[PDB]
């Protein structure tokens, strides 16, 4: 599908160009099937402010700043759900079981969130390391779970998902905290398969992926019917077969 | 489990309650009444829509048909489907067994009578053979199927995942299958547009975000023998 | 055991052997010393609908949808 993004030219001025590009993937297939079933029109484009969303002193950003301030309508892309996001907008029903997980290098060292590694790295003889992506809702989930874990993670931060992947492959990182199915897809296509996942979402968050709509949208009931129609006939399983590769 | 969920709901929001039971062992299906060609419901939906009930606290199978009639909350349980067998191919590995596509009198498989799994298979327009086969052996409750396969009279039973995982933790001869299809969620059966929706859903999400789900796992799910 | 062998078409016996209890009866080859013909759609002489039906059949074969229908309605086990 076509898309546009307001990419700036230089850093002295704020003028830019709406570069038009192509989009494929999973949520593109979801939006195409919604356009087949519900028979509506969509205006798809990319965000230019940054990531999903973060309340910076009662000021949101990104897709939250686009939906809450009503410059857009909804987000077909994936989004984690917590308390204040459900306070500001209305989410739809979930469709996929995507919790959180920890990627490490069959034997299993970490059992889950109740690990003895999650107390002090001085307890174990190698000083290990694990972080998350910046400006993320997983950081907010940890800060609502354990502020001391945020204090240890402050010296353990990193930049990029592929950067953390290269750091795990070479040895510049020990463990990493992310979501489950995206790491499963990245490990199902990786050559060598040295990085091994932990569990299947047992001592983890075990949340879902929904579609955030505005408070009082008439499309919400139709989307809630259409998602249960798309899951309840194996077509969601067909899309999972198309966009996931379960090896071993 | 759901009684402790209701205890958590009554601890969060101050409201009293009245726990009673449904008169049968069925979820509720959309059946012709025997006069004037009219659709009616029964079971928990028939007791809810008649005004005698207020809130169905049960592992409700979320589908598209019941979403058209009532409003749904956020799911508290997230699981799939599996096959109960007893322990040559002793496993079946899901629906893709060609012997289950064209069954016979040997592979005895069925489900609970008037269940939502039968409605989900009725939407599947390419598995009418299983719909015609399982209608001769539908039982009243799932415990009847557990007792029948305990006497080695059944051979397969489509059911939710963690219930049979807990029963496999109780009895080692109960064996589940390997595949995980129909990855869905179970929530609380609700009424229409009502002020008992938003605050209750926020309380459920508050139970999701903390370790109270892990506490409920420590009560029954994580506890093994 | 009231008959030794039986001469019939190929794919119908392949479908019957693909759903048979135990797969006792065994086919012979894949049409090597046989006719190995095909099935078409019979139309009357002078019908203008032939070209559109031929284009629709070439559309149905040339995208794997015919292969999907053959996967749905045939099962080549044993």
């Amino acid at each position: 599908v076509p898309c546009r993004k307001f990419v700036k030219i230089n850093n002295s001025t704020n003028e830019g160009m709406n570069v038009k590009k192509c989009c494929k993937g999973f949520c593109i297939d979801i939006l195409k099937k919604l356009s087949r079933t519900v028979k509506f029109t969509y205006d798809l484009y990319l965000v230019t402010n940054g990531k999903h969303g973060k309340k910076v002193n009662n000021v949101w950003n990104g897709m939250i700043g686009e939906v809450v301030y009503q410059r857009a309508v909804m987000a077909v892309g994936s989004l984690t759900i917590n308390e204040e996001r459900s306070e500001v907008v209305d989410f739809s029903v979930p469709f996929v079981e995507t919790g959180i997980s920890v990627m490490v290098s069959f034997v299993d060292q970490v059992t889950g969130l109740s690990d003895k590694k999650f107390q002090r790295p001085h307890d174990y003889s190698p000083p290990f390391r694990f972080g998350t992506v910046p400006n993320g809702s997983t950081e907010r989930n940890i800060r609502n779970n354990y502020p001391y874990m945020h204090q240890y993670m402050t010296r353990f931060n990193q930049r990029g998902v592929e950067d953390a992947l290269v750091s795990l492959k070479t040895g510049k990182l020990d463990a990493f905290i992310y979501d489950a199915a995206v790491l499963n897809y990245k490990a199902g296509r990786d050559e060598g398969c040295k990085l091994v996942t932990i569990g299947s979402g047992y001592i983890f968050a075990t949340t879902g992926y929904g579609i955030a709509l505005q408070k009082g949208s008439p499309w919400k009931r139709q989307i809630d019917l259409a998602l249960l129609q798309f899951v309840g006939d194996g077509e969601m399983e067909e899309l999972e077969t198309l966009w996931l590769t379960g090896i071993c | 489990f759901c009684i402790d969920l209701l205890i958590k709901l009554a601890r969060t929001m101050n409201f009293t309650y009245e726990v009673h039971l449904v008169a049968d062992g069925k979820f509720g299906t959309q059946e012709r009444v025997n006069n004037s060609n009219k659709k009616e419901w029964n079971g928990m939906m028939g007791e809810l829509l008649s005004g005698q009930a207020d809130m169905i606290v049960a592992p409700l199978t979320i589908n598209n048909e019941r979403a058209q009639y009532i409003e749904f909350s956020k799911p508290f349980k997230y699981q799939g489907l599996t096959i109960l067998v007893k322990k040559p191919e002793e496993r079946i590995t899901g629906i893709n067994d060609p012997r289950l596509r064209n069954p016979s009198d040997k592979f005895i498989y069925a489900t609970v009578k008037q269940s939502s799994v039968d409605i989900y298979f009725r939407r599947q327009v390419e598995l009418s053979t299983m719909y015609r086969h399982m209608e001769k052996h539908n039982y009243e409750s799932a415990a009847e199927a557990i007792q029948a396969v305990r006497d080695n009279k059944l051979h397969a039973f489509i059911w939710d995942s963690a219930v049979l995982e807990f029963e496999a933790s109780q009895k080692c001869d109960l064996v589940t299958t390997g595949e995980l299809f129909f990855r869905s969620g179970f929530g609380i059966g609700m009424r229409k547009d009502s002020p008992w929706k938003q605050n209750v859903s926020l309380s459920i999400l508050k139970s999701h975000e903390n370790g109270f789900m892990e506490d409920l796992d420590k009560t029954w799910v994580r506890y093994q023998e």
